[PDB]
């Protein structure tokens, strides 16, 4: 007559708090960039977008 | 502040009903009292208040 | 925020290289972790104003105690487990006129640089009812009839000499920046250097092309803020933080950056 | 068990008793043995090599030794791009994960 | 206890525990007649990241090809080389060595 | 260099040695104190 | 009878690798290896010195 | 790998590895493990258990140092520099010394 | 076989020492700049930088 | 047999101006001798003589 339950299912780990990947979207950037100018013998390098 | 509860009484999560080392005097008590606030980390300061304290015997 | 150190007023001209000095040989490390938890027990025994004091006996961390000489084994005993409490005391067996004198119980870290020292005079008599333990205003004295056990007390229960966490790889050096007219406490953070060899950056690439931490910081313990081709639009207060959480370090100092002469 | 952390002892469960016995009598292999780094309570943060099951022995207090064994495929993840011999004295940083050295979580 | 003419197989002792515990895995079932019932400590050895001294590749030799290269690979062990164009289009291979190659592009 | 034939003496007893290895000495990270180098090809392993 | 190592104008130890991914201070580190006896032996180098007082 | 563990005076035993891959070199027509009973000849090449070896250089110089400031007793702004049967050069960045090499604290 | 001699290092604390040419068989030599040594009791020199 | 010269005495190589027990008297007599004269074989015998130097404590 015994008879046993048995019940599972599945979770998280805390492997979540650092181990995980984004799936993500991505679309239009930002055109960010660097130049140095030469100007007269005066390296002036600058950084914007 | 967190208050526990042992269904009749609303202990604070820092003060448990066997104050300290509630195991060591009574058991069955402490495991209502996990039964009961498993829902509250306050309770594992309770637990620390009642595990990682210092008894009427001991000065740990 | 932090524990100041030296609060300097530095003027210099445009298109110049300011130094603002922060070194530290305390906040020295490698990118490896050889024996960063290395530390060492030993007691000493010196004999007055005209002797040399001598090592008796020593023990490394997670290690058992190192007798010197042949004829003090089983005879010059530590707890084993010194570490664990810090209960660093000594326990000679059985004593004799020869054994007067300082006895030194010495801690040593390594990693936080950090060494603390107790001292104890033991004299040895005949009679015991004369064997007393006493504090003589800077040490305690222990009387002890000939023959008898000295147990001398060495407890120092600080967290930082007993294998408690100590793994911290946290030491870590910030540069920051206040500009004029803004309060502190929302200064900008500009440069993050950790002891475990990450950097943080921050600002627009204009900022971060000038400003710079020489590579092998943590080998020779030099965090100076090098500032290459001064601006007027340089000047502020900058300010170099010093953290060790663990061992309770935290030093900063401050510089007011003006652009003159 | 007496509300204190005596880092000597243990304790084991034979047949409504438990017993006790010492904190160094462990020994790990899969096939190849391990390094025995981390160990409280039920954890044992251990380096091993390679293997393809894994038995951890210890032995009683008659000094009967026993050993639990699992067949399990143990690799490591690839760190890098070298499928290399261990950490040399001159390489690069790259980071990775491990199981930290805390008391309690 | 005493229990009048019942035979071994038709009596059963089972000492129902609630002093004394050793911890299990619930893999193994639970009380035969309850349904929910907590205790709740946490347990230890977290993880964090940390970044390694892997190892740095090893400098093979190089020299030109008529537009070409040859390259004189030497291995420690098996790792992947690979390589790509800079133009409209990548066309990036990927491939291991395991032993002293001359590779030409 | 590097060829099974690099290392070139004239009789197995003279030690005037030909030989090309291309020893680029690297740097010693940081702290460590060490000689690391560009590795050596070694052809006489693989002469076998 | 062969006292060896009497003249040795010292290092005063270290090891660079003992193992356990950090370094250490051990003369138990070896300088080199020697492998190319035929049969297989291995003649390895350590810095340590054994035998003799 | 090749793995040499000593053990320290107080029985505490140390590992040492070096990264080195064993490779036996399998000699003859014969792909095996150990010598056999059954064998034939082959000629081979070992190191002799001959101690008087003719000549052979390992670079011995000068002590390059063992910094020790554990002695450097701080005596309220005052650095006893104890030697304790040593030969200390002390670079003493102050007054009351500049540099010097003692024998007495 | 070769034998990749490696000579004892050359650590000029607090100076920049400079190369002497030896005729050696693929001889090499550099100064590394800004190195630090450490050895049982911490730094090995009592120079920084 | 062979001399071995300090640049101030000529000796026999076997037989320095430290007769008998050579680096076992001072260690910086036999420093300087590893100094200057390792071009010879005859100063090898005189390492011997501070290696297998067969001293007072020494039967041979
Ligand atoms: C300016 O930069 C160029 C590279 O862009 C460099 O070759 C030159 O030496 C620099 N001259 C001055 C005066 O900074
Ligand atoms: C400290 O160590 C000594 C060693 O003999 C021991 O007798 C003493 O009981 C220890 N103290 C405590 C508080 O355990």
């Amino acid at each position: 007559e015994n008879t046993q339950l048995s019940e599972a299912h599945v979770e998280k780990s805390e492997s979540c708090k650092t181990e995980f990947a984004s799936a993500y979207r991505a679309h239009t950037a930002s055109a960010s960039a660097k130049l140095r100018v030469l100007y007269q013998g005066n390296n002036v390098t600058v950084s914007a977008y | 502040p967190v208050m526990c509860l042992l269904a009749n009484t609303t202990f604070p999560c820092s003060q448990p009903p066997c104050t300290p080392c509630c195991y060591e005097k009574e058991p069955e008590e402490t495991l209502r009292m996990l039964e009961d606030n498993v829902m509250r980390p306050g309770y594992y300061q309770l637990l620390q208040a009642s595990l990682t304290c210092s008894p009427h015997r001991q000065r740990r | 925020s932090s524990s100041l150190v030296s609060e300097s007023v530095v003027s210099l001209a445009a298109g110049t290289q300011a130094v603002l000095r922060c070194q530290s040989p305390r906040m020295v490390w490698t990118q490896d972790r050889l024996h960063d938890r290395q530390r060492v027990v030993h007691w000493d025994l010196s004999g007055g104003p005209g002797s040399q004091r001598r090592r008796l006996v020593d023990m490394y961390s997670a290690g058992e105690q190192r007798v010197y000489e042949p004829r003090d084994r089983d005879r010059l005993l530590l707890s084993p487990s010194a570490f664990h409490d810090g209960n660093f005391s000594l326990l000679i067996r059985a004593v004799d006129r020869g054994d007067e004198g300082v006895y030194t119980c010495n801690l040593h870290h390594h990693y936080c640089h950090l060494d603390e020292s107790l001292a104890v005079r033991l004299e040895v008599t005949e009679d015991p009812l004369l064997s007393r333990a006493y504090w003589d205003g800077e040490k305690e004295v222990l009387v002890v009839a000939h023959g008898a056990p000295a147990l001398m007390t060495c407890i120092n229960r600080a967290h930082v000499w007993t294998d408690r966490h100590l793994e911290e790889a946290q030491q870590v050096v910030h540069w920051d920046r206040q500009l004029p007219g803004v309060s502190h406490d929302r200064a900008d953070r500009l440069l993050d250097l950790y002891a475990s060899g990450e950097r943080r950056a921050y600002g627009p690439p204009f900022l971060r092309d000038r400003v710079s931490v020489n590579t092998n910081a943590f080998a020779r313990g030099d965090f100076s803020l090098r500032i290459d081709e001064l601006e007027r639009a340089d000047e502020g207060i900058y300010s170099c933080h010093l953290h060790h959480h663990y061992c309770g370090l935290h030093e900063r100092r401050v510089f007011h950056l003006q652009v003159t002469e | 068990t007496d509300d204190s952390h005596d880092w000597t002892k243990l304790r084991y469960m034979d047949n409504h008793m438990p017993a006790d016995a010492e904190r160094a009598r462990l020994f790990v292999r899969t096939s190849a043995p391990c390094t025995i780094t981390g160990t409280m309570g039920h954890f044992i943060l251990a380096r091993c090599p390679k293997g393809e099951t894994l038995t951890v022995g210890f032995t009683d207090g008659r000094k009967i030794s026993h050993s639990c064994t699992h067949p399990f495929h143990h690799d490591p993840p690839v760190i890098g791009r070298e499928k290399f011999h261990s950490r040399p004295q001159h390489g690069r940083e790259l980071p990775c994960s491990t199981y930290a050295q805390s008391t309690a979580a | 206890k005493v229990i009048n003419n019942c035979k071994v197989d038709q009596c059963h002792a089972a000492v129902t525990n609630h002093k004394k515990w050793q911890y299990n895995s619930p893999l193994v079932p639970r009380n035969a007649e309850l349904g929910d019932r907590k205790g709740k400590v946490h347990i230890p050895f977290p993880l964090a990241n940390v970044t390694c001294r892997v190892p740095k590749a090893r400098n093979p030799t190089v020299t030109y090809g008529k537009n070409q290269v040859i390259m004189l690979l030497y291995p420690d062990h098996p790792t992947l080389l690979s390589y790509r164009n800079m133009g409209e289009e990548p066309n990036y291979q990927e491939e291991w060595v395991t032993h002293k190659k001359e590779i030409r592009l | 260099p590097g060829q099974f034939g690099d290392i070139q003496s004239r009789t197995p007893e003279s030690e005037d040695v030909y030989a090309n290895t291309q020893l680029v000495l690297q740097r010693p990270s940081a702290g460590t104190v060490h000689v690391p180098y560009s590795q050596a090809p070694s052809g006489f392993k693989y002469w076998l | 009878n062969f006292n060896v190592y009497k003249a040795i104008r010292p290092y005063l130890a270290h090891c660079p690798d003992c193992g356990e991914g950090h370094s250490c201070h051990s003369p138990v580190a070896l300088e080199r290896i020697r492998n190319e006896a035929t049969d297989g032996t291995l003649k390895i180098q350590v810095s340590l010195q054994i035998g003799i007082k | 790998t090749l793995t040499v563990g000593f053990t320290d005076g107080r029985k505490i035993s140390h590992s040492c590895t070096h990264p080195f891959h064993h490779d036996p070199p399998v000699i003859g027509r014969e792909k095996f493990h150990s010598r056999p009973q059954h064998g034939r000849e082959l000629p081979c090449s070992t190191y002799a258990q001959s101690t008087a070896a003719t000549a052979e250089e390992i670079e011995v110089h000068m002590p390059p140092d063992t910094p020790d400031r554990t002695l450097m007793s701080q005596q309220s702004g005052n650095v006893k520099i104890t030697v304790n049967s040593q030969t200390v050069r002390y670079k003493c960045n102050c007054g009351d010394s500049n540099e010097g090499l003692t024998t007495t604290d | 076989e070769y034998k990749t001699v490696i000579p004892s290092p050359y650590v000029k604390c607090c100076g920049t020492a400079e190369c002497k040419d030896k005729s050696l068989p693929d001889y090499s030599c550099k100064v590394f700049t800004g190195v630090y040594p450490f050895m049982w009791g911490g730094a090995y020199c009592f120079c920084d930088t």
